DNA sequence: GCATGCTCTACTGCTTCGATATCG
DNA sequence: AAGCAGTAGAGCATGC
């Protein structure tokens, strides 16, 4: 009958000397408990109580075997650490090695539904074990933070975000994949769109507009197709014809200038609707800088040549004064000047009597350090004429 | 476990009227609590000097805690009893200390709830060691501290239940707001007055437990049994006198050599031999030779007959007496053979006789194994454990010879007087408490240097006779017992 | 063909410290 | 004695 067989099994859990019997005993106990949980018609009220009484017998005599068996029962049974949740938090600054990974493996499961979490995790110095060179700890400790975002106030999220975005210089694409997975929500639901709210609710959006722009030069393609299809989404970069060209100035960020021209024509060239030669041009631009510079410098004046039909007389002045402002911003902002980009802006400005009066204090210190002096000399002389 | 350590957190309730004099000019409970805490530290700094002892005041005005709550001020952290900790802490004695605590932290606030027990749990969790005892000493006098808000009562009993789960237990040492124990209130929900243990009773003790030898008793040649030879009365004495440099205040780390062979130089273990002189002729030998001339047997116990408990007179003893117990590193069943041997040796009142060689090279020695059956009671008065006991036995030049040839008879006019005298002086023995004057005053004298209060402190010695209370208690029969039959008469 | 690479547990020793014999 | 820590060395899987 069903009163001694289970007792013999849970009693053989206590045979705690040899590795294979009690760990697999805990695992098969998790299987039995899960089958009788989802299959409710058979009772579980004896068995869950029996195995939990065994674990409460376990935890004070020896603790390593307690956390091992609780880890393996929770490997397929969530709700059986509620009775031990203060015990595992009591144990958490006591375990190193693989066992700290084991405790964190436990604590991931019973979060989504738990209140008042960040106090305990802040007490157990979480932001000093989110910054140690193991890999699996650092993957699991970020998968909890993808779960406990929508329970925090922005007073603490700006304390979490300061070492979680130290992970762009990390190896191991799953870890950085998590770190670009949390910022994708912190951008999409904190857009603070002129709402007059807070300085931290506008400051985390600044530091999350930093990393979704520095993450376009990652060393793992196949990942960056995700970030490109994020950034090339309708009403996320405005996709009419010309507004995308204007908005491409907004995501400049001088950590990516070495790739800026190829990225700009890529976002501009994706929205086609010719097939035989456009696709090798997209292919050939992002390999060599000079033909890419030529391609952006022709696309710019192509759209500005079409714009003189539409977009009436005041709007021409508005768009052109904004563009002049942006190019001034570029020359003042750049930190290590890229020559076939500095030449590209001072080559696309010189051919318009609306963008000429640029910044002669900026053109000079730009082209004495970019070593592209004869495009600047021609720009100032085309200015001093007319 | 053997290398296990215990832990204690002093949680002080200095909030509302405990900082007041209770409008009583008789005793102040803040200074009473700080005196009790000083007594605990000042005893366990030589009694049990490795446990963990922390001091935490709550209900204060400021705050100091690593989760950063309010009204809660931890003062020190879990560590040894230290002279710095007590010289820091005794600045809160008396009214001068009341004012100094007022200006240093202040007093009075709406004190906490569950959050102070949360601070205690985050104080215990940090320690990476093996905690064996988890106790909290609460010094409070109010007994309905949240008697206007039931949500805080329910959350406090919930958090105390979750502190009871992981293995933390509190014993609130009750201060005397009504003096007598008349607060028969409902504080049963949290707990698992008398202060004399914390006050006086332990000025010179220690705590330890080892086994001293693990030997094996062989009966014929092949029947072996394994016994641990415990020691139970050990003659504690004063610790070794560390050497110290004068100026830099550090140990000296001495070193030792041997030379000057009528040449100087420097020597080794091999160049020199051992020697003796006997009148006229000199012997020389090696160190292995003088260590091997006392070499008989192997370590263990050797069964050499049986005897009942009637020949041994307790005139005959030589050393203290050890205690042999059936350990568990030969077989599961040496306990059973010892239990059978115990039962038979006790019921036929027979005692074993053995030879006993203590360690790897010692001459053998005859012992006698006397059984002992345990005694416990209703309330677990575990006064004896069940097991066997060594008694040593002398050999030859132990027993000397007296002059001894004197035998004079007295007169029986004194026996009833002396029976009345010894019935006058009759007290039922003792169980404890006959402590050591020399070690005791050495403890107090060492207190009076690193604590340097005034002078050598109290030094009563409970081993002196009180002739002033003996004379009146006996009465005026001293003269009649002095000269009933016999005058000295000069 | 043996030449290499890789993995878990019993034999050796370490260190504290309490006791014990022994010297002075 | 009481406990920890290392590791030497014999036993699992694939190589000019």
């Amino acid at each position: 009958q069903s009163s001694e067989y289970f007792q013999a099994l849970v009693n053989n859990m206590s045979f705690v000397r040899y590795k294979e019997v009690y760990a697999a005993a805990a695992e098969v106990l998790g299987l039995i408990l899960r089958y009788v949980m989802e299959r409710k018609n058979i009772l579980e009220e004896s068995l869950c109580e029996l195995v939990a009484k065994q674990l409460k017998q376990h935890q004070n005599t020896m603790e390593d075997k307690f956390i091992v068996c609780l880890n393996k029962v929770t490997k397929s049974f969530p709700p059986l650490a509620d009775r031990f949740m203060n015990a595992v938090f009591f144990l958490l600054p006591k375990f190193h090695g693989v066992l700290k990974t084991l405790c964190l493996e436990v604590v991931l499961c019973r979060v989504e539904g738990m209140t008042e979490l960040y106090f305990q995790l802040k007490s157990k110095d979480f932001v000093q074990v989110m910054r140690h060179r193991d890999d699996e700890r650092q993957k699991v400790c970020l998968d909890i933070i993808y779960k406990m975002m929508p329970k925090l106030k922005p007073v603490e999220l700006r304390e979490l975000l300061n070492p979680v975005v130290e992970f762009v210089s990390h190896p191991s694409t799953t870890c950085r994949e998590q770190m670009y997975n949390i910022l994708m929500w912190i951008h999409d639901n904190y857009r603070d769109p002129e709402s007059e709210t807070d300085n931290d609710s506008q400051e985390i959006f600044k530091l999350a507009k930093d990393v979704l722009i520095q993450g376009l030069i990652d060393e793992n393609p196949g990942l960056q197709l995700i970030i490109r299809n994020f950034w090339s989404h309708e009403t996320r970069l405005p996709s009419n014809t010309l507004d995308r060209l204007l908005a491409l100035n907004s995501l400049y960020s001088p950590k990516i200038e070495v790739h800026f021209l190829s990225l700009a024509t890529n976002f501009l060239l994706e929205m086609t609707s010719h097939s035989s030669l456009i696709t090798p041009l997209q292919a050939v631009a992002q390999r060599d800088p000079i033909i890419a510079k030529q391609l952006f410098s022709s696309l710019f004046s192509g759209i500005l040549k079409e714009m003189d039909k539409f977009k009436t007389l005041s709007e021409k002045n508005n768009i052109t004064q904004k563009l002049l402002q942006d190019f001034n911003r570029f020359l003042n902002t750049t930190f290590s000047f890229f020559p076939p980009f500095v030449s590209c802006i001072q080559d696309i400005s010189c051919q318009h009597a609306a963008l000429l009066s640029l910044d002669p204090a900026a053109v000079s210190a730009g082209c004495l350090a970019s070593l592209q002096q004869p495009v600047g000399i021609r720009l100032l002389e085309e200015a001093l004429l007319r | 476990k053997y290398s296990g350590r215990d832990s204690l957190i002093f949680l002080v309730d200095a909030s509302k009227a405990m900082f007041e004099s209770q409008s009583e000019d008789e005793l102040t409970p803040f200074d009473m609590s700080i005196q009790c805490i000083q007594s605990v530290y000042i005893s366990k700094i030589i009694s049990s000097d490795r446990d963990l002892l922390a001091v935490v005041f709550y209900g204060t005005e400021k705050d100091k805690n690593s989760v950063n709550f309010k009204n809660i001020y931890v003062l020190q952290e879990l560590d040894n009893p230290g002279a710095k900790r007590i010289l820091e802490l005794d600045q809160f004695k008396g009214q001068q200390g009341q004012k100094r605590f007022q200006d240093m932290m202040g007093h009075g606030s709406d004190y906490s709830l569950s959050e102070v027990l949360w601070v205690c749990a985050n104080l215990f969790s940090d320690v990476q060691f093996k905690m064996s005892h988890k106790r909290i000493m609460l010094f409070t006098n109010e007994d309905n501290p949240h008697g206007n808000d039931s949500a805080k009562a329910s959350r406090a009993r919930t958090k105390a239940g979750d502190l009871r789960d992981t293995g933390i237990f509190l014993d609130l040492m009750h201060l005397k707001k009504p003096g007598g124990f008349d607060i028969s209130l409902f504080y049963r929900d949290i707990i698992s007055s008398k202060l004399e243990d914390l006050l006086r009773k332990v000025r010179a003790k220690e705590t330890r437990k080892r086994a001293l030898s693990r030997l094996k008793l062989k009966l014929n040649k092949d029947i072996v049994i394994s016994v641990g030879i415990y020691n139970l009365v050990q003659k504690a004495l004063k610790p070794p006198p560390i050497k110290l440099y004068r100026e830099t205040n550090e140990p000296v780390k001495t070193k030792t050599r041997t030379f000057n062979t009528s040449t100087g130089g420097l020597l080794l273990p091999s160049d020199t031999k051992r020697s003796q002189i006997y009148g006229s002729r000199q012997i020389i030998l090696e160190k292995e030779e003088t260590e091997e001339l006392k070499r008989f047997d192997d370590p263990g116990l050797m069964l050499m007959g049986f005897k009942p408990l009637v020949l041994l007179k307790k005139h005959h003893y030589l050393r203290p007496s050890l205690f042999v117990y059936p350990e568990e590193s030969l077989v599961i069943g040496s306990s059973t053979l010892f239990s059978a041997l115990l039962i038979k040796c006790l019921e036929k009142e027979v005692a074993a006789l053995c030879r006993y060689t203590p360690r790897r090279n010692i001459p053998p020695y005859f012992v006698a194994l006397v059984p002992q059956e345990e005694e416990l009671d209703d309330q677990k008065i575990q006064v004896t454990p069940p097991g066997f006991q060594l008694v040593f036995l002398p050999f030859a030049d132990d027993k000397r010879k007296m002059p001894f040839t004197e035998k004079i008879m007295a007169t029986p006019e004194q026996v009833g007087k002396m029976k009345a005298i010894v019935e006058k002086l009759r007290f039922t023995y003792r169980s404890d408490s006959f402590e050591n004057p020399v070690l005791q005053q050495h403890f107090r004298n060492l207190e009076a240097l690193a604590l340097d209060l005034m002078e050598p402190e109290q030094a009563v010695d409970l081993t002196l006779p009180k002739v002033e209370a003996m004379n009146k208690r006996l009465g005026s029969l001293v003269d009649e017992f002095k000269e009933l039959v016999y005058p000295p008469d000069y």
